[PDB]
């Protein structure tokens, strides 16, 4: 119910969605003054100033990240590395923690929904959605997050089908 | 007497031949021990995940 207002309202300026031809198809996230944004989603930046820019690649971790100039960093979203298990905020609903594994529950996870940041109770990212994987009644997600070294940890389990 | 193959090198061109045939094979070795080297740092690193 307030949790995809929450949702809403937080991710309202700062999430940018990925046209090809009229389709979204993926989203972008403004973190750090970084910009991350996946391999596998191709088109064009709905923002002006995001889309003239050049971004650095990775294919092994399927991030392209970039560097938001000064204007902007302070409306960009939060970052941590401190996390428990449990429950955490996701556009659709609930997100499970458990055993340093994203689970989300089944009906909803189709093809255009990669890239949603995965936020907490009190407003910081702690995962970037990139894929799924159906397992048995509850779908495990191929993410990536941080630690406290500073080292981009991806996640992926076996046989997941990118979004 | 009898032409033997590789009778005459006069030991300065062993030496050429022996640097330019070993030092690339040195370069290429350890070239390959670091790369695994690294590879078992990135699985390290990751490890805290």
């Amino acid at each position: 119910g307030k949790r995809q207002r929450m949702v809403m309202k937080l991710e309202s300026d700062k999430t940018f969605p990925i046209m090809l031809e009229g389709k979204i198809n993926g989203y972008a996230c403004v973190v750090g003054g970084k910009l991350f944004r996946p391999m596998h989603v191709e088109g064009k930046i709905d923002n002006d100033v995001l889309a003239a820019l050049k971004t650095k690649k990775a294919s092994k971790y399927d991030l392209e990240y970039a560097d938001v100039p000064q204007n902007m960093r302070a409306d960009t979203f939060k970052y941590t590395h401190e996390k428990p298990q449990g429950y955490y905020s996701w556009h659709h609903g609930a997100v499970q923690y458990e055993n340093g594994r994203f689970t989300v529950p089944k009906g909803v996870g189709a093809k255009g929904d990669s890239g949603r940041p995965i936020l907490d109770n009190q407003g910081r990212v702690v995962a970037i959605v990139l894929g799924g994987v159906n397992e048995g009644s509850r779908t495990a997600l191929s993410v990536v997050m941080w630690n406290e070294k500073g080292v981009t940890v991806k996640y992926t389990p076996e046989n997941c089908e990118q979004w | 007497h009898a032409q033997t193959f590789t009778a005459a090198v006069s030991k300065t061109a062993w030496t050429w031949l022996t640097s330019l045939l070993g030092g690339s094979a040195v370069i290429i070795i350890i070239g390959l021990v670091l790369a695994t080297i690294v590879a078992m740092y990135v699985l390290t690193n990751q490890k805290h995940n």
